RNA sequence: AAUAUUUUUGU
RNA sequence: AACAAAAAGGAUUAGAUACCCCAGUAGUCUUUGCAGACAAUUAUGAAUGCCAUAGGUUAGAUUUUUAAUUUAGUCUAUAAA
């Protein structure tokens, strides 16, 4: 097995999405509600505890945005040193 | 051509001509820059001229078309082979810290290896054994192994006394009312506790996390 | 026999091979990252790096000291340029000794080729042989254009090539510390040495700083004997001729 | 003939750095981790220090000054330089306390290193004129080869099938000519025996007939033959017909340069109580409980087997800081691979309470308050 | 480096020699740290006290006093070694040698060669030269050591003036015709070495320097030439008296 | 490397007339001190203490249990010179301020004379007898006597190796034994745990050693001999030492506040 | 991840 | 067998021969001949001498086989040009 190559000269060494993309949590609770209706039924009693969780999710306040990641800044410091150089 | 035309070596030749005559024909040339006369007799050195570098080892005589004739060669001494043999037989001798920061460079002026391993300015380490071995092997005409044994046993008798002093020096101090601080053995254990505790927090958190994955595999949302 | 802050409190007049070696002035860059152009100052290869010859570093350092000394002996304006995290105390100390200018931050591109704009509002002053100011050049200090260093001493030529290019473009001599990976054609007087070490740069700056000091001493000591080692620059010279022209009108009229 | 500049570099301190020795030998036919590596058995790079006045500036006598973030603040300044200048134009370094203090811990136990013993304890020192010897002469027979520790030939039982092939073909096969001469020198001595003995009451021996015929007489007795081949290649004896060659000779000095003490036959005189019975105990961690058919414990940075007997039976998350038990280090030795194996033996009760008296942890002090 | 230097045609020879002097001092690796001045201090004083006469009989007589145990010079070992070498050389050359050392202080550079030619022309006819050369180079010391015509200086009576015929040019040997007429009494440019007594004297007689302040005056003018501090200090240890204390320094001759 | 330094008033060549012959001062300082420095140099040959002062090594290696041996040489080379330095070539008249202050802490000069001398013999071991200057934040400048063992530092920063009481004949079963035993354990436990037993002002200004007395065997075993029959010995050595105390310097190093 | 309706022209 | 020019049908579309779809013959494969055109490309004929480095990679060789030298290829990024 070969080792990682030395990247060619790039314009900028960065990652597109530095900070991960947060997924809406309530979308996962809805999927569980739609699962009950599929198996149990719509006007049933088994989806009671699950439907309530969906109402409580949309009522709760969404979290706060996390501090941005500083990965792209450090990648720009060591670009010319890690890669073959900068191109433009 | 990403480079630029640098004429730093001809600043005098260029400045000397621009100051020889005047742009306004019919007038004497004005005084030249104050630096034109300072470096009048200090020309630059020749740069960008690949010479035959110093050969620190006999070059391959059998090569008919040798390459890398303008490549600096590696500096290898007879001690390099002795250092590797010693430090490999004494790997933990590398744990003993050694300072490679010189004070004034005049350390090899007081080193007389005909006296013994203990010299002025340098610590008793694997180098003193190597320098002592090389001396006996060359001057006294001893073999690599013979000189190695002699210089190696003198090293042990000096290290043994060092370890005996630490034990007795402490025991002797307590016999007259001398107390000390936390030994390295105790401090080392306390640090492991703080780290082990942090690992316990990480284990219980992940363990509980995996339980959700095991329960989320199957579906029980109907609440039958 | 060694104090960290010894190259500033009392730098040496001349650096020997022991001082340069103790200051790690021979540690070149990795063999892979080299400029074969400056293969003339390399002694060999050890620990994966190129070892610069201790004799080549001393001979080139003694030559630059003779350059910094004479330029100061002829009333020249020197500039010590070191732009690195910890090179500020070194450059400032060298300037004090040599009575020169210091620079420890990013050189603004165009401060020599475009000096009229950059150094526009910076004040100047006219001094006589004994460096004491002269009165009567008020009108000349308003139309005069800014100055340029008669000699630049860069402690890290690999970093700031915009400064060294303006010097070659403006016919200004330069002194630089050429590391194994630096292009030696960027300065006029090279000093093959390790520029990444904060201990080797303080030694070189001290030597060059003492050279300027010893040069200014001779210049001023000669002025007390009525022996000026320099003549009025061309810029100030032209102003004198215009002064006589305007003064001639007063005589006639 | 060397220039003055080249003479100072030879004696400089940075030129004295020893080459990076190969890592501690591991199993060739096994799996390992690539993206993560833990501490090694024994150190491979030299640990460096600097003056406290130079540490505030990052000057460690290297190519460039190191950063002050990960270099200042600690008590013991230690660092290892893997590359003085890498392709990133930075000194690739790392903290060296992992092995620098582990040596200071072991040396704080005040125990020597003794030759391994097969299972009447006989703790013999390692540094002795009879055993600790590397130089030899062609006169020493097999009876003296058991003392040596540094052999030139490899251990056959340890080499792999491929490493053995390379040895037979590229080191053994191109030696028949020189070995035949080795037999002649022996045959030349045998002929001198009868002559000498008969005179009290040498022949050149260059003859292919005797050599070729001399080897045909030993085919029935292959034992005496092996002793002759090993002497020509300097192989470590394997068959008893002895020098603890079951696992093979050591890849380094029997002590590995970790502790230069020769004997543990001393009695630390306690200030008040007086000369103690055994050495002071040492607290040890508990790793990998039995419930693996053996328990591991951390004694002064090293991992060794637990005493031959709770804390060892089952894991207890409630115990803060982990299970810690006092124990006495009985014997310490260096195996063939270079590991430092400790014969950790259970400690007594009075010793532990006595060791705590000077610490302030003993619940009831033994002095004064103790009525019986 | 000497090739890179390109002087201007209008530069005087003084400028050319100064540019080459500063170029040689750049390749100086420094004198040894342990080796001390051999001819300095005691041995240097003895040379000036035993070689100031005009007769070899007095020179050897003075050396015998130094070699005699109990003398205050301290060169007993050196004086003894010097005598063992003086009694092993042709006594005729010693007389002729010392004779021209006193006369050579007034000859010109060109007059020297002309006199040396007429002088060396008579040595070919002498018996010592043809004997010493054959007995030391051709024979390589064989047949014992050289045997000069006069056994030793003791044979030469005091009234003898053998050092008088080698200084009379004969008409048979034509006068040496040099390639040019240039000449001078003192060297025009010979002040690039270390400072000798002449330089230290000129400084003391034209200044008010002290013991330590005088040594520094030379380290500056000579641009810190290696060995100036050790050479100047030696001169100030043989011909420098602390008369007025640390305020000033004077010479011993007075 | 640490190198020997000449003595105060040429005691090496001539030595004190009525206290120590030149041959004794030769073996006491020029030979022994050289021996200690030779050992000290080898210990700090490649450590941070290669350029540090003896006192700086004394305070830096006071509590370190692994550098106890380095403390001995550094503390011994310091106390040894501290003793010879205070000796005067000829008798010196005690200063008025110093004389008046001594009476306030010891009652009379003769009381302090017999205390230090008596403490030396009563110790029956090598060490140093000090005249310390105790000054608390609010208390006046009070003097006292402190007796150190083989190599003990009177400075407060080196309280870890004061070595005042012998743990062999001072810790038993008697009432005084138990009391002394508790202190020996209270210090060790506190010192190990890091707790401070007695508060101390910053900068180590509480105690300032003024005078010292070297009672080691090598100092007097040659001049005054063993001392069989009362003639000479350690007792006479201490007595004769009282006649060569540079009270002038002792007064200066005291730096007594103006209270007269 | 493997998704795919159509959509011409401009002195 | 499968795929699929042709022929043929179903849709899409303003129209749809088409793109998509249901099916589908030559042909693709084997053997013996003809045929000689290709973006038959590295848009670069073949060959010899010569010019400074670095990072990978392929098949070997040597060694203090750990890791560095070295021969013949190939591929990225550069210096002088
Ligand atoms: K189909
Ligand atoms: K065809
Ligand atoms: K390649
Ligand atoms: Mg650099
Ligand atoms: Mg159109
Ligand atoms: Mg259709
Ligand atoms: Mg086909
Ligand atoms: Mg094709
Ligand atoms: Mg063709
Ligand atoms: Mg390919
Ligand atoms: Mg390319």
């Amino acid at each position: 097995p070969n080792k990682p190559i030395r990247l060619p000269p790039l314009k900028q060494l960065r990652v597109r999405q530095a900070n991960k993309a947060e997924e809406n949590p309530c979308i996962a609770v809805m999927s569980s509600v739609l699962a009950c209706w599929a198996s149990a039924g719509y006007n049933s009693a088994g989806c009671a505890t699950v439907e309530n969780a969906l109402r409580a999710c949309m009522d709760a306040p969404k979290p706060a945005p996390k501090p941005n990641n500083t990965i792209n800044y450090h990648l720009s410091r060591f670009q010319e040193r890690l890669t073959q150089g900068k191109s433009k | 051509g990403k480079g630029r035309i640098f004429q730093a070596a001809k600043v005098y030749q260029r400045a000397s001509e621009a100051a020889a005559t005047n742009i306004v024909s019919g007038l004497p040339p004005r005084n030249p820059p104050l630096w034109l006369k300072a470096i009048e007799s200090i020309p630059p050195a020749e740069i960008n001229t690949r010479p035959y570098p110093i050969q620190h080892s006999p070059p391959n005589p059998r090569a008919r078309k040798p390459r890398n004739l303008f490549r600096p060669t590696k500096i290898v001494y007879p001690e390099d082979e002795l250092r590797r043999d010693f430090y490999r037989d004494h790997p933990w001798e590398l744990a003993r810290p050694r300072m490679i920061i010189e004070l004034d460079g005049k350390d090899a002026r007081f080193l007389d290896w005909s006296k013994g391993l203990r010299q002025r300015g340098i610590p008793l380490s694997g180098e003193s054994v190597v320098q002592r071995q090389l001396w006996l092997m060359e001057n006294q005409g001893m073999t690599k192994q013979e000189a190695y044994d002699k210089a190696r046993h003198e090293f042990y008798k000096l290290r043994q006394l060092e370890q005996m002093e630490r034990r007795i020096a402490v025991e002797e101090a307590r016999m007259v009312g001398g107390y000390f601080g936390k030994d390295l053995l105790t401090v080392g254990m306390e640090l492991e506790n703080k780290t082990y505790e942090s690992w316990k927090k990480w284990a219980t958190t992940e363990i509980a996390r995996q339980e959700s994955a095991r329960a989320s595999m199957y579906t029980n949302v109907v609440d039958n | 026999r060694y104090i960290p802050e010894q190259y500033l409190r009392n730098p040496p007049s001349d650096a020997s091979l022991e001082d340069l070696m103790a200051a790690q002035a021979h540690m070149g860059h990795n063999t892979s990252l080299w400029n074969p152009a400056n293969a003339r100052y390399i002694y060999g290869v050890r620990q994966g790096i190129h070892i610069i010859s201790l004799e080549t570093t001393a001979t080139h350092l003694r030559r630059a000291a003779r350059v910094v000394e004479e330029v100061a002996y002829r009333g020249g304006l020197i500039l010590f340029v070191g732009t690195r995290p910890g090179q500020r105390p070194i450059v400032v100390r060298a300037a004090e000794l040599a009575k020169a200018c210091h620079l420890f931050t990013k050189w603004r591109p165009g401060t020599i080729t475009n000096r009229e704009q950059l150094l526009g509002g910076v004040p100047l002053t006219v001094v006589d042989e004994l460096d004491r100011p002269l009165s009567g050049f008020e009108d000349h200090l308003h139309d005069r254009r800014p100055l340029a260093p008669d000699l630049v001493v860069c402690l890290n030529p690999k970093e700031n090539m915009t400064l060294l290019y303006e010097c070659s473009l403006a016919k200004i001599p330069t002194i630089g510390i050429i590391d194994t990976n630096t292009n030696p054609s960027w300065v006029t007087y090279q000093i093959p040495a390790n520029d990444d070490s904060l201990r080797a740069t303080a030694l070189i700056s001290g030597v060059l700083g003492r050279a300027g000091e010893r040069g200014q001493k001779r210049r001023l000591e000669a002025a007390q004997r009525g022996v000026v080692t320099w003549k009025t620059p061309a810029d100030v010279q032209g102003y004198f001729e215009l002064a006589s022209a305007r003064a001639a009108d007063a005589r006639r009229r | 003939g060397v220039s003055p500049g080249g003479a100072l570099l030879r004696t400089s301190r940075m030129f004295s750095l020893p080459p990076v020795i190969p890592p501690p030998p591991g199993n060739k036919l096994q799996m390992i981790s690539e993206r993560a590596s833990a501490t090694e058995a024994y150190p491979t790079h030299q640990v460096l220090t600097t003056f406290e006045s130079s540490r505030s500036r990052g000057d460690w006598g290297l190519k460039r000054p190191l950063p002050l973030k990960s270099t200042t603040g600690t008590t013991y300044p230690m660092v290892k330089v893997k590359e003085m200048d890498s392709l990133e134009q930075i000194t690739d370094f790392t903290s060296g306390t992992q092995h620098g203090l582990t040596l200071k811990k072991f040396q704080a136990l005040n125990i020597p290193i003794s030759t391994p013993s097969e299972i009447r304890p006989v703790q013999r020192s390692v540094f002795e004129a009879d055993t600790d010897v590397t130089a030899f002469s062609p006169d020493e027979q097999i009876q003296e080869a058991e003392k040596r520790w540094k052999f030139s030939g490899p251990w056959l039982a340890g080499m792999t099938p491929g490493e053995f092939k390379e040895y037979l073909a590229k080191t053994v096969r191109p030696k028949r000519a020189e070995f035949r001469k080795f037999i002649q020198k022996k045959i030349a001595a045998q002929k001198t025996e009868a002559a000498n003995r008969e005179l009290q009451e040498k022949p050149e021996s260059i003859t292919d007939d005797e050599v070729t015929e001399y080897l045909r007489r030993l085919r029935n007795d292959n034992q005496v033959l092996y002793d002759l081949v090993g002497q020509f290649l300097d192989l470590a004896p394997l068959k008893p017909p002895s020098p603890y060659g079951g696992r093979g000779p050591p890849i380094t000095h029997p002590s590995a340069g970790i502790s230069y003490l020769r004997t543990a036959a001393y009695l630390n005189n306690h200030p008040i109580y007086g000369p103690q019975k055994s050495h002071p105990p040492v607290q040890a961690r508990v790793l990998k409980p039995r419930r693996g058919n053996d328990a591991k414990i951390g004694v002064a940075g090293f991992v060794a087997d637990g005493p031959l007997g709770s804390v060892m039976d089952k894991f207890d998350p409630s115990i803060e800081g982990g299970a810690k038990l006092w124990v006495n280090v009985d014997k310490a030795t260096v195996d063939s691979t270079g590991r430092v194996q400790l014969t950790v033996s259970d400690a007594k009760a009075t010793d532990v309470l006595i060791a705590k008296e000077l610490i302030g942890d003993a619940r009831e002090p033994i002095f004064g308050s103790a009525p019986k | 480096r000497l090739a890179e230097l390109t002087p201007r045609d209008y530069w005087t020879i003084e400028q050319r020699l100064s540019v080459i002097n500063d170029t040689i001092e750049e390749f100086s690796t420094g004198v040894p740290y342990d080796e001390n001045i051999e001819i300095g201090g005691k041995i240097r004083l003895a040379i000036d006290r035993c070689f100031k006469y005009d007769k070899i009989d007095e020179i050897i007589a003075a050396l015998k006093e130094e070699a005699a145990e109990g003398a205050k010079g301290g060169v007993q070992s050196w004086a003894k070694n010097t005598l063992e070498e003086l009694t092993q050389r042709s006594p005729t050359s010693l007389h002729v040698t010392l004779r021209q050392m006193r006369l050579g202080k007034s000859w010109g550079i060109a007059h020297t060669f002309k006199r040396e030619h007429q002088m060396a022309a008579k040595f070919m006819k002498s018996h010592d030269f043809n004997e010493g050369v054959t007995a030391l180079l051709i024979d390589k010391g064989a047949n014992g050591p050289a045997k000069w015509k006069p056994a030793s200086l003791d044979e030469i009576p005091p009234g003898a003036n053998i050092s008088e015929d080698y200084f009379r040019n004969d008409p048979e040997v034509p006068v040496l015709e040099l390639l040019n007429d240039r000449s001078y009494m003192q060297y025009p440019y010979n002040k690039f070495g270390l400072p000798n007594d002449y330089d230290v004297k000129e400084a003391i007689e034209k200044g008010n320097f002290t013991r330590e302040k005088l040594i520094d005056h030379f380290v500056e003018t000579r641009r810190g030439k290696q060995g100036v501090r050790e050479a100047v200090s030696d001169v100030l240890d043989r011909m420098a008296v602390r008369s007025k204390g640390t305020e000033h320094v004077q010479w011993k001759k007075e | 490397q640490h190198y020997l330094m000449p003595l105060r008033d040429n005691f090496e060549q001539e030595g004190i007339r009525n206290f120590l012959s030149p041959g004794s001062v030769n073996m006491a300082y020029t030979e022994y001190q050289t021996f200690i420095l030779e050992k000290l140099n080898a210990l700090v040959v490649g450590t941070d203490f290669e350029q540090k002062d003896t006192k700086s090594i004394v305070l830096a290696t006071a509590r370190d249990p692994e550098l106890a041996h380095v403390f001995n040489h550094a503390s011994m080379a310091h106390n040894n010179h501290f003793f010879f330095d205070h000796l005067s070539p000829v008798p010196v008249k005690m200063g008025d301020k110093l004389f008046y202050h001594i009476n306030e802490n010891f009652g009379s000069v003769d009381t302090l004379r017999d205390e230090m001398i008596g403490t030396a013999v009563s110790m029956f071991g090598p060490g140093f007898v000090w005249l310390v200057r105790t000054q608390l934040p609010g208390q006046p400048v009070a003097l006292r006597v402190m007796a150190t063992y083989l190599a003990g530092s009177p400075y407060p920063g080196a309280h870890w190796r004061r070595q005042e009481m012998d743990a062999q004949t001072s810790i038993g079963s008697s009432p005084q034994g138990l009391s002394n035993g508790q202190r020996f354990f209270e210090r060790s436990a506190a010192g190990f745990k890091g707790n401070k037993l007695e508060p101390t002002a910053p900068g180590g200004t509480d105690l300032i050693p003024i005078l010292c007395l070297n009672t080691w065997e090598y100092a007097w075993l040659r001049e005054y001999g063993t001392g069989v029959g009362g003639m000479g010995g350690k007792l006479a050595y201490a007595q004769s030492w009282w006649n060569m105390i540079d009270w002038a310097k002792v007064e200066e190093e005291a730096r007594l506040e103006t209270r007269i």
